[PDB]
């Protein structure tokens, strides 16, 4: 929550160090439950701060990797994080199209088919990176469709409170 | 027989193989089982593995 804070107001490298000694805590602690909460943290921070990937101790593939086969039960929304981590990872890595295409596809079936309302942060992320998706395809008439469904001035935590400003000021 | 051999001057690509094929939903007695999409027309028009 402090490292949260702290990517709040911008601070980033002050929130590095934070997040450090938390995972060295979550060992001493010997409960795998908690490791699962912080390793999410890890890559909901550096989307925000795509930057900041080398700085630290883990890979992003390396997690991906380690959370697609976490389980088979008692995860429910971790492979639905999972693979949205991977979808933006295999855009930016301007991966195939055939790849994009079925990585976004195992998230959104995997998102849709437990409950979409309750899970309000996922499926807005959902809408912007699909919008995103077919708008880099050329395809508005899809992204209109899906733009009606993304919230606006919701934004998401961890990143500043006045972003949503910013960015309706922007467009 | 249709030869559409690939151009320079050709930048129509293709996106529909890219998107992952459709399926189907079929229920037999037993349960509801799932199958890969075919074309009402291409059992006779697809393919042929000869």
């Amino acid at each position: 929550s402090l490292a949260t804070f702290h990517s709040s107001f911008n601070e980033c490298d002050a929130a590095i160090n934070s997040f450090e000694e938390a995972t060295r805590i979550a060992r001493e602690n010997k409960d795998m439950e908690t490791l699962n909460l912080i390793m999410i943290w890890i890559i909901n921070f550096i989307e925000v701060h795509p930057e900041y990937a080398n700085r630290f101790y883990i890979t992003v593939e390396q997690i991906i990797k380690y959370l697609k086969n976490s389980s088979d039960v008692e995860d429910a929304n971790i492979f639905s994080n999972a693979y949205k981590f991977e979808t933006l990872l295999s855009m930016v890595k301007e991966s195939k199209t055939a790849e994009v295409s079925s990585s976004l596809l195992k998230f959104m079936a995997i998102t849709l088919q437990n409950v979409p309302s309750q899970n309000f942060d996922l499926f807005q992320s959902l809408v912007s990176y699909e919008v995103k998706f077919w708008k880099e395809l050329g395809y508005e008439s899809i992204s209109d469709v899906y733009e009606k469904f993304l919230s606006k001035t919701s934004s998401s935590s961890l990143r500043n409170y006045d972003s949503s400003i910013i960015n309706q000021d922007i467009k | 027989p249709l030869r559409y051999e690939p151009n320079n001057r050709d930048f129509a690509c293709n996106i529909i193989d890219d998107l992952p094929k459709l399926i189907r939903f079929v229920k037999d007695s037993k349960r509801i089982n799932i199958v890969p999409y075919t074309q009402p027309n291409s059992l006779w028009r697809g393919p042929d593995e000869d």
